[PDB]
């Protein structure tokens, strides 16, 4: 039954502007 | 009751669903802690029953009669709160349980985990177990009182010497609703013969026999008279009228099944 | 098959039945007295039985269906614990969502109440 | 306040299906001058899973086994019928359409069969776009000797089969199926243009079938479709499913992929049409002048492996230029790749100039242009469907070459 | 091969039984 | 064209006729062919050349004739005779039909128009004294034994007569339209007769039946 | 390898005799014949592309003949 | 006595579960309608054959009317009876290549669910309960 | 005596078991049909298959593969019959459900 | 609903056969509602 | 207070009207008597 078959770049690097 | 419902006494329901009632009490801030909730449950406060009725919705239970001879000896139902101290059981599931109401008792079980509730709802409910695994015959078939009612309903007219004292050398209704309305107004009996205008295809079970008598008119129209229906045909036109000789009982049975099908279709 | 009627409009032949089907007249008729029946079906929750049968028409194995429904309900309860257990049941929500995913509109988790309850405190007494 | 503020199909077309358990959800049938089509009657909102659009019961189809022996599902052919003898003598590999044509004629002659009614909505001999109905004049406008030869061979095969099996001495039940040759030719054209092949399980039997499916052959072709066919074995129903999570707006046509990875020539041979945005079309280059594949893909935002090129449609924003034609160009242009070796722009300029020269030579080889072909189509008033089909085919090929030219131009422009 | 040659209600007669098994497709050469 | 009158009753001809000039009458056990002279109404029949075949088969055979046949073209009205076969076929596939109704035609009556008048004629009446019966079981064609009870004899008002067909299409009687019987009366007569005989058979086994009365 | 094969079959590509033989090449040396026999039973009663070949029979036989305990002559 | 009988019936087949789709067997029990010792009752010939999976192709002349690995509907059985089909080869529990489990094809259609039996079904306990229940 | 190497034991066991299964189902179905009980043939065939699935190694067949009197499966016995000629001697045995 | 029109009698055998045909044609969800309606009709006429 | 209200109304066609009405609060046994009398009055 139901038991069958076992059931960070790009940051701190932005454009300074 | 519905075929998928059962009735539980207040005491059995409050015992079985006690933890869920405690959760319902605490969740809506009506109980400070578990102990206060249990004290409220012991006092039979009127708000305990609202929470019990709320938490019993959608939570199935398992019924079981003592001599479980096959798998239909335990089935799953949707519990509802009923007055008294007895378990309310549907009449059509008694044959599967082999139960009659002369002293029999049943045990009730509550699936707790979501997996068990899903199993009970999707595998053990009565509306998906209409066939017996032994041979494949239906198990929820009307019996006894219902069978007698259907037999009386579909037992047609008295015929022959049981209808007329002497050798014979009936109303016409536009639709079945007119016939049933006339029956309600005591104009006709349950088994008195009548002619019903038929505007569908020939679908009446009858003996495969030629007409008793054909009344052919010189203008072209001819009437074919069978044992249970009259058919009017013409050679000039393609018209074809059908009148069924029946009773209010056959009409009622056919309309009951047809309306059940149509209402179930419309509800979805 | 191309033909323009001198004004830029293209004239084309419409397709028609051009034949008799006796199943049309006899089948497109409606029963008029099932209002109470439909209302009672909705009240007791047989539409969910129809939905459950419909969902299993696309499942090769029903045990796998039950396991998947239970897993989805478990995810529902884990993500939003407080929303379930009362008027909203997780398994009913899963069933309604799976029916709604087919494009068939259903009330959420088949949650319904009685509009005719005469104020707070009154409990319906079932007539056995 | 409320007070202050293509044609619909014949209702009987859907009604005859509806009374026989055919259900269409959220879509309506519309008929235009080109032909029948299926369009969303409202806004098909995107759900988590695929949405059910249509449901066609198995009993309304005309299906035959794709592999020997020939068994029909549902079994409409009686035991001992000569039509089975006609069917059973066909070549198992290439004569699949003849068997379906025989089944179509047999069903059209069957009184209680559904296709006797549904057959009145099939395109007629003057409305079908199949090239089996094209004459020598229409084939002359394909501007492709190979396709013309293929069409002539197919017509010869069909006519030979009809002459072989419909001679004088055939019984009356067979002669009335196809009194004259063009009836059988139209049957074969309908079979070729509307057949659907699929692997279906019926009960416990799994097999491939060639199927004439009503209400599903009305779907039109697309190489970027919003719908697909799924067979439901438990109740023997074919489902038309819209793609999961793909929003569809009101009036948007519902389309399926008739056959993936097939160029316009195969589409013309089988379904009698072609599309200008075919992402599998080929143009034979010399191969001496080559461009950089990676730069070409990155400029037009074409991602995925060579068999799953797809436009992202996000970085472009509004660039309608990038479509299946650019994908086909990337799949057919001579390209070189050296992992991470960048391309020198100077060589790219020379390569694209040579490729544009090749494309312009190809355009010059055609007697006419694409714009004049469109003008001829607009001014056309007394031509067959196959005539316009051939004109559109050559116009689409010219459009593809021009798109290649413009893509090379913008690629060399954006290389800096 | 010798046993295959010799092999050529189920009846009590052994060779009739062999022929029956061949006809009922119980066993064959 | 050909004259089948006086030929064999159940022999198979050695050619395939053209059905475009014939009346194809389809019955349960055979398809009946009668030569059709051209006419806009298609109600004109030529009985000199007739053929009978098994249903949907082009192996033609001359039908058996049990009575003299017309020689001149006569306009006739066709009406079939048979029963309905409403069965409950086994449900094999999904959505298999719950019932199946078919019209089993066993007899076809060909009634001559009076003086071969047309249907559109305002003076159109049917001649019930001229009826030809086609039988599927015997693959034959006959003329009906018509019994006339309405006063008038050979000359009368054809508008006031009514034809009654009983006994499996074998009894033909002409009565006045005024004395037409109700369908209820016919059904009740049959029921009364059958139930009276059944009751007399049931009571016969009692040993005081010989000294008992009906009432 | 087993995790990747499960993920491959989840993605829509079913395992063939090649992947099963690769898995059996490690199971045959675990000292427990039942693991290799479970894999073999999965292969034998499956689809046509999962059917065992000579290498599969060799792996299962090697697993059984080099077992730690109990007699495996009947199994072989 | 029946309670004791039922426990032993469930016990012997409690481990039988549908665990494979097709064991791959080629054997098939032969069913014959005509026997020269008795005129077979068609009613028995039907109810036993319904739901069985054919182990071999069935032919009428040069036409195949029923294929291998095909569920036997009631329409096919009547067609077999209507014509002169003397041999029918079906897949039964006697033909499965295992005594510890059974496959879907060797079992047949589900006794209650209409379609073919599903994997993971404890058909052994259902078999034991079905026999011992009416005892 | 007619057939020697396993075709003696293999065919003998096959013929005995095939006949046993037919009669075992018939006797059980005859008893229930006499009482009006309707049980499908599948349920009985599930029970009988376990009754008729074993063979008994004969008292003279001695090797290192099987010992005389050992209860082995029918399929295992026939598979070892084709692969070995080490006195694989067996006869079909009917076992009760206990 | 293409239901045949019974016009003779509904006994125990007929109702059992009718329900089985309804399950095959309509399914167990439709037939479960038909059983509930027929149950009331039989009780109401008894 | 005892009041009544129409809770549903429809017109499917020109010869088919439907309506549903309510009456509350009522005492035990009154609703059945009122319904029986009203149904008899409506029907005849
Ligand atoms: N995308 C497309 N553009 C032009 N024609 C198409 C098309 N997709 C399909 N067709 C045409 O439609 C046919 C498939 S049947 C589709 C419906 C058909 N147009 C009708 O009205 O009956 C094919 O013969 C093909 O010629
Ligand atoms: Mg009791
Ligand atoms: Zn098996």
């Amino acid at each position: 039954g139901t038991g069958f078959n076992k059931g960070d770049i790009l940051f701190y690097h932005r454009e300074f502007c | 009751l519905s075929l998928h419902r059962c009735g539980l006494p207040r005491e059995i329901a409050i015992e079985l669903f006690q933890t869920f009632v405690i959760r319902g009490l605490i969740r809506q801030h009506l109980a400070s802690n578990i102990g206060v909730a249990k004290s409220q449950i012991r006092e039979k406060k009127p708000i305990v029953w609202e929470i019990l009725q709320e938490v019993m919705q959608g939570h199935p239970v398992l019924l079981n009669r003592a001599p479980t001879l096959h798998r239909l000896g335990i089935q799953s139902f949707q519990p509802i709160l009923v007055e008294g101290r007895t378990i309310c059981l549907h009449p059509l599931v008694c044959k599967g349980f082999n139960a009659d109401f002369d002293g029999d008792q049943m045990a009730v079980h509550v699936p707790l985990s979501l997996e068990a509730q899903a199993e009970a709802r999707l595998l053990m409910f009565s509306h998906m177990n209409l066939l017996s695994p032994a041979i494949g015959d239906p198990i929820s078939v009307p019996t006894q009182d219902m069978l007698i009612g259907l037999y009386v309903l579909t037992s047609g007219t008295r015929r022959g010497i049981c209808a007329n004292r002497y050798n014979p050398c009936e109303p016409f209704f536009c639709n079945s609703y007119d016939a049933i309305g006339a029956y309600r107004q005591k104009r006709i009996n349950l088994d008195s013969p009548l002619w019903l205008r038929w505007q569908l295809d020939q679908r009446v079970i009858a003996s495969k026999e030629v007409p008793i008598e054909v009344h052919y008119e010189s203008f072209g129209n001819y009437h074919e008279i069978y044992a249970h229906y009259l058919i009017v045909r013409s050679v000039k036109k393609e018209t074809l009228y059908i009148y069924i000789r029946t009773t209010v009982g056959h009409i009622s049975f056919y309309r009951e099944i047809e309306e059940a099908i149509q209402g179930f279709s419309q509800a979805c | 098959g191309i033909q323009r009627d001198d004004n830029g409009r293209r004239i084309w032949r419409r397709r028609t039945l051009t034949k008799k089907d006796d199943m049309l007249r006899y089948k497109l008729q409606r029963v008029p007295f099932v209002e109470e029946q439909v209302r009672k079906i909705k009240e007791v929750g047989k539409v969910m039985t129809m939905d459950i049968e419909r969902l299993l028409l696309s499942e090769d194995n029903r045990f796998e269906f039950v396991n998947s429904v239970a897993a989805e309900a478990t995810e529902y309860v884990e993500k939003n614990r407080d929303e379930y257990g009362g008027t909203k049941k997780a398994i009913f929500h899963v069933l309604s969502n799976r029916v709604n995913d087919l494009g068939f509109d259903r009330p959420e988790a088949y949650a319904e109440s009685d509009p005719y309850k005469p104020g707070p405190g009154y409990l319906k007494e079932y007539y056995t | 306040f409320p007070l202050f503020q293509l044609e619909s199909a014949d209702p009987d077309f859907y009604k005859i299906g509806y009374v026989r358990r055919v259900r269409a959800y959220g879509v309506e049938f519309k008929e235009g001058p080109d032909g029948f089509g299926i369009y969303a009657s409202k806004d098909i909102e995107p759900r988590r899973r695929a949405r059910v659009i249509m449901e066609i019961p198995h009993e309304l189809m005309i299906t035959i086994r794709q592999k020997h022996p020939w068994m029909f599902f549902p079994d409409i052919v009686p035991i001992g019928h000569p039509i089975f003898d006609i069917i059973n003598s066909t070549d198992p590999e290439r004569d699949w359409d003849l068997r379906l044509a025989c089944l179509l004629l047999f069903s059209f002659d069957r009184e209680d069969h559904f296709w006797r009614l549904y057959g009145d909505f099939l395109p007629a001999a003057d409305e079908c776009s199949s090239l089996l109905l094209a004459t020598e004049e229409d084939l002359a406008e394909l501007q492709d000797p190979q396709l013309v030869s293929t069409i002539r061979q197919q017509q010869k095969r069909v006519l030979e089969f009809w002459e072989k099996n419909w001679h004088s001495g055939v019984p009356l039940k067979i002669k009335r199926l196809a009194e004259d040759a063009e009836r059988f030719i139209w049957a074969v054209s309908i079979a070729q243009t509307r057949c659907i092949s699929m692997k279906t399980r019926i009960g416990a039997l799994v097999q491939d079938l060639n199927m004439m499916i009503p209400y599903a052959d009305m779907l039109n072709h697309s190489f970027e479709p919003n719908c697909f066919l799924h067979w439901r074995p438990k109740d023997r129903i074919l489902e038309v499913m819209s793609n999961a999570g793909q929003a569809i707006k009101k009036g948007e046509e519902m389309t399926i992929n008739y056959m993936p990875g097939q160029k316009n020539n195969m589409l013309m041979e089988r379904y009698g049409f072609s599309t200008p945005v075919n992402p599998w079309d080929a143009i034979p280059f010399s191969g001496d002048s080559r461009i950089h594949l990676n730069s070409f893909l990155s400029v037009f935002n074409i991602f995925g492996l060579p068999e799953e090129y797809y436009h992202d449609s996000e970085l472009s924003g509004d660039d309608s230029f990038v479509d299946g034609a650019v994908i086909a160009a990337a799949r057919t242009l001579p390209t070189w790749s050296d992992i991470d070796l960048p391309p020198i722009p100077s060589a790219e300029r020379k390569a694209v100039k040579e490729l544009q020269d090749e494309c312009r030579k190809m355009l010059a080889e055609y007697p006419t242009t694409s714009e004049q072909d469109q003008k001829l189509l607009d001014s056309l008033s007394e031509a067959r469907t196959t005539f316009a089909t051939a004109v559109k085919y050559r116009m689409h090929r010219k459009m593809f070459i021009g798109k290649i030219i413009k893509a090379l131009d913008i690629y060399q422009e954006r290389l800096l | 091969e010798f046993w295959k040659r010799r092999f050529l209600w189920f009846p009590e007669e052994p060779f009739e039984a062999f022929k029956e098994m061949r006809e009922r497709k119980v066993f064959d050469v | 064209f050909i004259s089948t009158q006086g030929w064999d009753s159940e022999m198979v001809v050695d050619y395939r006729i053209n059905e475009d000039e014939f009346h194809k009458i389809s019955l349960l056990d055979c398809d009946f062919f009668i030569r059709k002279p051209p006419d806009p109404d298609n109600d004109v029949y030529d009985f000199r050349e007739m053929y009978v075949t098994p249903p949907d088969t082009d192996i033609y055979s001359v039908p058996r004739v049990l009575a003299p046949m017309p020689q001149k073209y006569i306009r006739c009205a066709m009406s079939d005779y048979g029963c309905y076969d409403v069965t409950e076929p086994p449900i094999d596939a999904p959505r298999d039909p719950l019932y199946k109704s078919e019209r089993e035609i066993s007899k076809v009556f060909l009634t001559k128009h009076y003086r071969n008048r047309r249907l559109n004629d305002p003076e159109f009446v049917l001649d019930f004294e001229e009826i030809y019966v086609i039988d599927s079981k015997t693959k034959s064609i006959t003329r009906a034994r018509v019994l006339v009870t309405v006063p008038g004899g050979r000359k009368r008002d054809r508008k006031d007569d009514l034809l009654v067909i009983r006994d499996n299409g074998n009894s033909f009687k002409i009565i006045h339209v005024g004395e037409r019987d109700d369908p209820t009366t016919v059904i009740e007569r049959e029921e009364w007769t059958k139930t009276r005989e059944d009751m007399e058979k049931h009571l016969r086994k009692l040993r005081d039946f010989s000294v008992s009365n009906w009432f | 390898a087993l995790d990747i094969s499960y993920e491959m079959e989840a993605a829509g590509r079913f395992a063939t005799t090649f992947h099963f033989n690769c898995l059996l090449s490690v199971q045959a040396t675990c000292g427990i014949p039942e693991v290799a026999y479970a894999t073999f039973e999965n292969m034998e009663y499956g689809e046509d592309f999962m059917k065992p070949d000579t290498e599969t029979y060799n792996w299962v036989i090697q697993a059984y003949t080099r077992a730690d305990s109990y007699d495996r002559v009947q199994d072989v | 006595d029946a309670g004791y009988l039922t426990r032993r019936l469930v016990e012997v087949v409690q481990h039988i579960v549908v665990r494979r789709t097709d064991c791959g067997t080629i054997r098939g029990i032969s069913v014959s309608p005509r026997n020269k010792s008795r005129m077979m009752s068609e009613r028995i010939f039907i109810q036993t054959l319904i739901g069985r999976v054919l182990a071999d192709d069935i032919y009428i002349g040069s036409r195949c009317v029923a294929f291998r690995n095909q569920d036997l509907g009631i329409g096919l059985v009547n067609r077999f009876i209507t014509f002169g089909t003397q041999s029918i080869s079906i897949r039964t529990p006697f033909t499965c290549r295992s005594t510890s489990w059974i496959c879907r094809l060797c079992y047949g259609r589900s006794p209650t669910h209409g379609d073919l039996v599903e994997l993971g079904e404890a058909v052994g306990i259902i078999a034991g309960q079905s026999i011992g229940e009416p005892g | 005596r007619i057939l020697g190497i396993p075709w003696g034991f293999l065919i003998g066991a096959e013929l005995t078991i095939v006949q046993s299964r037919i009669s075992l189902v018939n006797k059980i179905q005859k008893v229930y049909r006499s009482q009006g009980v309707q049980i499908h043939n599948r349920h009985i065939e599930i029970i009988v298959r376990q009754i008729t699935s074993k063979v008994l190694v004969s008292e003279e067949g001695m090797s290192n593969v099987f010992l005389p009197g050992e209860l082995i499966g029918l399929l295992r016995a026939e598979r070892t019959g084709r692969a070995l000629e080490e006195a694989i001697c067996y006869r079909a045995v009917l076992l009760g459900i206990t | 609903a293409n239901l045949v029109f019974h016009n003779k009698v509904i006994d125990g055998t007929a109702i059992k056969r009718l329900i089985s045909r309804l399950i095959d044609h309509f399914g167990m969800a439709y037939t479960s509602h038909i059983l509930d309606q027929v149950k009331t009709l039989g009780f109401q006429q008894a | 207070t005892l009041q009544w209200k129409c809770v549903e109304s429809r017109r499917d066609s020109k010869r088919l009207y439907y309506g549903r009405f309510i009456l509350s609060p009522l005492m035990k046994g009154q609703a059945d008597t009122i319904g029986i009398a009203m149904r008899r009055a409506l029907l005849g």
